[PDB]
């Protein structure tokens, strides 16, 4: 089902 | 009382006055103070009634609450519902984060909390900068609040202003003579966040204030950070810093051409060739003090190319698209090294593009290289192993051969990363232990998918021995899920999640080949979960005894032949014959049972509740324990 | 008595066991009531409170097998002319002794060894290999 | 391999057949009583086959298999063998 | 006699294959014309026996009684399911 | 397939036999396994003599009663007949 | 063909060798030196297990030989409450 | 697919049994009311 479309610091981007 | 607290929360949610006035009077002092100073739990999140008053722009109700009472804004609550939901923040924090100026100014007018410090020591100015309203930031700094509040990971408000598209907030912050050379935990100093989202005006604003260029922790200048993310305009602006040097300029142009080759949002192959050619022409422009390419040794993953050290070969690879993709990958690898965070993702994207075009072997090579880089960097690769499980299950469903060394390599990587996931779960107590637990369970499931794929692929004796060695190595760590399931139990269970992608076509649990392979590799056939159910207790509860009776038969034969107890009981004292819940499984197990006087005697001991402690051999106490 | 796990002295039990197992290995006519009594002695040793003596019994019978094989090694080495005949006779005797030892030590094999370690018959064969054909491999091959 | 010493008196030869694959079936009733002299083989092969190839039920077909004849009552004239 | 019943054993076998083929087609588009379905089931059951027009017509009537297929109320030529 | 527990003082023998068969071969097999002359064996079913030609299925015990579990209290005596002094099994210890 | 199982308290139990080789420890005791190949006695001395538990393991030997693989409606084997935890230790010693 | 049994030792396919009980609550071979397990 389109491997390319299936692709996709979190604590640092918090305010 | 919690009920009247919910009542006044509902009254303040609609922004009404008379309802709250009638619901917050005719009582004593302490209960009313508790009502106005406690949070209500809605939607799984705790929040002050002042939070829901400020979030809906209902400033009149909280204004009259401040007039009629002495309510404070210092109540501990959540931060924001957009994927953070961590507690410790004050009411003024979310009031600034709600984008409502008047509620902020009235909360400042009575008991200002501009210098609030949470567990992340984030002031309400942080949320004001995140929202992007000039008036709130201006008033909050005018309330004598320090703007140099660095976090534990050193996230200045200027950094989150630069990361977001709010140029007004950052220009007002730099108008106040703020620090532009603000070091962070990862080394990213303002411009690294600014030239990551492609905000040209913000980068211009900070270059006007001379934010300066400094290499961060990951060995990336703001210019290289900009070129890494295909943002050409900020690359242009940073290339005119009046101190840039040739080597940096050409490496930035090469990095930009590399990044344009493999990206989802910004994919132009003509821009790839043109920027690579611009950097090559600017390299070989003079003939004196020439800057020749320090070409890395060839990598088997990107074919066998050796970059492009001449403009003639770059000209010859102009119209050949996959050669340009590989060339961009190799020059990106050269510029950002083999140890950067973002060097691995374009490799994965090119692998995904190759897989979508049914070009599988080069896809496997690229994804294996990305896996090796991510494991050298010690990063969470539970998504990459699942990606291998999906593509391997796509060749088998398409009747395509899978290379045995590739399966061995991904299995070794899976075993090692499960070792590090066990270490992560052990080390982390409760910081993000749920995420680590889910990653661990997902890694176990992906290992099972890879083993199931390995069973259906014909391999040589040496490669099969290496695969069995990897499975053996994982078995002798005893990997367990949340509910005590060992690696054998999940291959036996029917509730084991198989991923909704192409893995459904090849990976079906229970699987007789996976169970036989695990038992041959030394799986503890008598191992128990948290409920006490062994591997035999779960196969009997299988609810499709006739549709795949060939599968159900062979796994019970393998389990009994490996040495499972056909009689032992779980924590609820339930023999698998009693827990069979199926006539067919009961018949198979009764056929496979071997009778022993030890089992009957121990069952009689357990049924009659005879005190057996310190009256039997120590090795027999366990036998009474499960029989 | 009974099969109840009881505190048993290791010295006298191991002494009578050592006498009967050297009689078994050397194929001397041992009383069969003694043979069954020493099955019971093996069970008593592998079970006794407060700590099972399975590890100590395994180590002690390993030491006994080692020094008996060493004694046979010295005898076959000093029998220079009839090294082959002496090795054949001692190999027959020790193979029968190892099989009967795996019979006598069945409780260790099925309750301690397999619950890693390696069985008593396998231990006797390994000791015979390492101390009885490994040292004089060259002279036996040349002979 | 059996613990006790067993002699069948028969050089046993059997062709075990898949039920659904093969076209021969038990569509006629054919209630045939197994001969007592060879009943030891069929009461031990089923003991053998359920022990090894467990969960399989054998429907013996007698009219598609042969046998040999002993002539103790006749006086042993020559050697004869026909279908079982 | 044995040759005759084996020629009749496949008759029951091909009726089960015709019913399976008709249902398999009827779950892909859920409606087809009566004449359009006959040519479709012949094309699928072509590596095996060639089904006669009279046999497939009988298999439709049997499947109607089995409620796997039913003629549409708006048009009897169109075939629905229930 | 009747089962029997032939007892004589301490000695006990577990024996398989058929439903419809005489005690002649029973006496012959206990003769073979006891190594003694055959004529002195006399079987008692709850201390009463039984016929030497009568089948043991009709004697008072059958395959439904004499199972592979506790078969029968069949006593045996030898003519010097000896007095029936069948020793019982040891009493189980007093459980807590 | 017939082996003799002397209990601790004097009682002698005689069961078939085929019946008594279903336990590993008795199979090991019969093998080795002192097999005493008289073909009819093959005595073994169980100086530890009492008479009732030895009787019960002999009944179990007969029971297992009869029901080794047959009679899917397997009858229950009647372990008394007072004989359990002493038949369990006996079965562990005998490796039944 | 899944196999559905019956109180009269009648085991068939789940979809077939579901359609049959949608038609009538009678076994397809005898006359007895259908039930699950
Ligand atoms: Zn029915």
């Amino acid at each position: 089902k389109k491997h390319s479309l299936d692709l996709l610091k979190l604590r640092h981007l918090s305010p | 009382m919690e009920g009247l607290a919910g009542y006044v929360y509902k009254a303040a949610s609609e922004g009404k006055v008379l309802t709250l006035a009638a619901l917050l009077l005719n009582r004593s002092e302490s209960d009313i103070r508790y009502l106005l100073g406690y949070v209500s739990q809605q939607g799984g999140q705790r929040s002050t009634p002042l939070i829901i008053a400020a979030r809906n722009g209902h400033a009149k109700v909280v204004r009259l609450l401040l007039e009629h009472y002495r309510v404070q804004t210092q109540q501990t609550g959540t931060v924001r519902f957009d994927g953070y939901v961590i507690d410790g923040a004050t009411a003024l924090w979310c009031a600034a984060g709600a984008g409502h100026f008047e509620v902020v100014k009235l909360l400042v007018s009575h008991g200002a909390n501009v210098n609030h410090t949470t567990v992340t020591n984030s002031t309400p100015l942080r949320a004001a900068c995140f929202d992007g309203r000039l008036d709130i930031v201006k008033y909050l700094v005018e309330n004598n609040a320090n703007i140099s509040i660095a976090n534990k990971y050193d996230n200045t408000c200027l950094m989150i202003a630069a990361y977001k598209g709010h140029t007004d907030v950052v220009r007002y912050l730099l108008e106040q003579r703020a620090d532009p050379n603000a070091k962070a935990h990862c080394g990213a100093t303002a411009l690294h966040f600014a030239a990551e989202a492609g905000h040209i005006d913000i980068v211009k604003e900070l270059i006007k204030w001379r934010a300066a260029i400094v290499v961060n922790g990951h060995g990336m200048t703001p210019l290289k950070v900009a070129a890494e993310s295909c943002k050409a305009d900020v690359v242009e602006l940073l290339l005119s810093h009046a101190d840039c040097d040739r080597r940096s300029r050409i490496e930035a142009l090469e990095l930009l051409g590399a990044s344009f080759a493999n990206d989802r949002e910004n994919y132009d192959i003509i821009k790839t060739y043109h920027y690579l050619y611009l950097a090559m022409l600017e390299r070989f422009q003079d003939g004196d003090n020439i800057l020749e390419k320090e070409v890395l040794p060839p990598i088997h993953a990107y074919g066998n190319r050796t970059e492009c050290r001449n403009p003639q070969e770059l000209e010859s690879i102009r119209q050949d698209r996959d050669a340009l993709h590989m060339e961009g990958l190799i020059v990106r690898e050269r510029i950002l090294g083999a140890d950067n965070i973002d060097v691995s993702h374009p490799i994965i994207y090119r692998g995904a593009v190759y897989a979508d075009n049914m070009e599988f072997e080069q896809c496997i090579k690229l994804w294996l290289h990305a896996l090796h880089l991510r494991q050298k960097g010690n990063r969470n690769t539970h998504k990459d192993l699942l990606r291998f499980a999906q593509v391997f299950s796509q060749m088998i469903h398409l009747n395509e051969t899978v290379k045995a060394p590739d399966i061995e390599c991904v299995l070794r990587c899976s075993v090692l990363e499960i070792e590090q996931s066990m270490n992560r779960v052990k080390n982390i107590s409760d910081a993000d232990v749920h995420n680590a637990m889910d990653n661990y369970e997902c890694n176990l499931y992906t290992f099972l998918y890879l083993v199931c794929i390995s069973t259906k692929t014909q391999c040589s004796e040496e490669d099969q021995c290496k695969i069995n060695k990897q499975i053996y190595n994982l078995i002798h760590l005893d990997p367990r899920t949340r509910e005590g399931f060992t690696l054998l139990h999940l291959a036996v269970n029917s509730n084991t999640p198989v991923d909704d992608f192409h893995t459904n076509d090849v990976c079906s649990f229970p699987n007789a080949l996976v169970t036989k392979l695990l038992l041959d590799c030394g799986a503890e056939v008598n191992a128990v979960d948290n409920e006490g159910n062994s591997a035999l207790h779960i196969i009997v509860q299988y609810n499709r005894p006739i549709s795949d009776f060939l599968t159900l038969h062979s796994i019970i034969i393998s389990l009994v032949e490996a040495g499972a107890h056909t009689d032992m009981t779980n924590k609820q004292n339930k023999t698998p014959l009693d827990k069979s819940t199926t006539g067919v499984s009961e018949i198979l197990l009764k056929t496979q049972m071997k009778m022993s006087l030890k089992c009957l005697a121990a069952r009689a001991v357990r049924a009659n509740d005879i005190n057996y402690q310190d009256q039997i051999p120590r090795t027999l106490e366990e036998f009474v324990g499960f029989h | 008595t009974s099969l109840k796990p009881r505190v048993v002295d290791f010295d006298e039990t191991w002494n009578k066991l050592l006498t009967t197992i050297k009689a078994v290995v050397m194929l001397e006519y041992v009383e069969r009531a003694t043979w069954n009594d020493r099955f019971s002695d093996i069970y008593a040793l592998c079970v006794a409170y407060p700590e099972p003596l399975g590890e100590r019994l395994y180590t002690e019978t390993k030491i006994f097998l080692e020094n008996h094989v060493r004694h046979l090694h010295k005898r076959v080495l000093e029998s220079e002319e009839q090294v082959l005949v002496m090795y054949h006779r001692y190999w027959e005797e020790y193979s029968k002794g190892a099989d009967y030892m795996d019979c006598l030590y069945r409780y260790l094999n099925t309750q301690f060894i397999k619950k890693p370690l390696m069985e008593i018959g396998e231990l006797a064969l390994d000791m015979w290999r390492k101390l009885m054909v490994e040292p004089l491999q060259a002279i036996l091959i040349r002979m | 391999n059996q613990d006790t010493v067993i002699d069948l008196g028969i050089s046993f030869q059997i062709y075990v057949l898949q039920a659904g694959a093969w076209p021969l079936t038990q569509a006629p009733s054919s209630t045939f009583a197994i001969p007592q002299e060879l009943e030891k083989s069929v009461q031990m092969f089923e003991l053998f086959y359920s022990q090894h190839f467990s969960g399989r039920k054998l429907t013996w077909l007698h009219y598609l298999c042969t046998g040999e004849v002993k002539m103790n009552y006749l006086g042993k004239p020559y050697v004869a063998m026909v279908t079982t | 006699q044995e040759m005759e019943q084996t020629r009749s054993a496949v008759d029951e076998d091909r009726k089960m294959y015709l019913q399976a083929a008709i249902v398999r087609i009827m779950k892909a588009r859920k409606v087809l014309r009566h004449n359009a379905l006959i040519q479709e089931v012949i094309s699928q059951s072509r590596a095996r026996f060639n089904p006669s027009i009279s046999m497939i017509k009988k298999c439709i009537e049997v499947l109607i009684d089995k409620q796997y297929i039913e003629r549409s109320q708006a048009s009897a030529d169109e075939y629905s399911y229930v | 397939d009747v089962f029997l527990m032939i007892r004589r003082h301490k000695t006990t023998i577990f024996t398989d036999a058929k439903e419809s068969s005489t005690v002649f071969e029973l006496k012959r097999i206990v003769e073979g396994i006891l190594k003694r002359p055959p004529d002195e064996q006399r079987l008692y079913k709850d201390d009463q003599l039984l016929d030497d030609g009568k089948t043991l299925g009709e004697c008072g015990f059958t395959s439904q009663t004499a199972r592979p579990q506790a078969p029968a209290t069949v006593g045996l005596a030898f003519r010097a007949f000896e007095a029936l002094c069948i020793e019982p099994f040891s009493s189980p210890p007093e459980l807590p | 063909m017939y082996v003799k199982l002397i209990s601790s308290d004097g009682h002698e139990f005689i069961v078939k060798r085929e019946h008594a080789l279903t336990s590993g420890t008795i199979k090991a005791m019969l093998s080795g030196p002192g097999q005493f190949a008289e073909n009819e006695t093959n005595e073994v001395n169980f100086r530890e297990i009492p008479s009732h538990v030895l009787s019960k393991v002999c009944m179990y030997f007969t029971y297992k030989v009869r029901y080794t693989n047959s009679s899917t409606e397997i009858p229950e084997f009647p372990i008394a409450p007072e004989i359990a935890l002493e038949l369990l230790m006996a079965a562990n010693f005998l490796d039944c | 697919c899944t196999v559905a049994w019956g109180v009269c030792n009648h085991a068939f396919h789940f979809h077939c049994i579901s359609r049959w009980l949608k038609t009538r609550q009678v076994c397809p071979l005898d006359n007895r009311e259908w039930e699950f397990q």
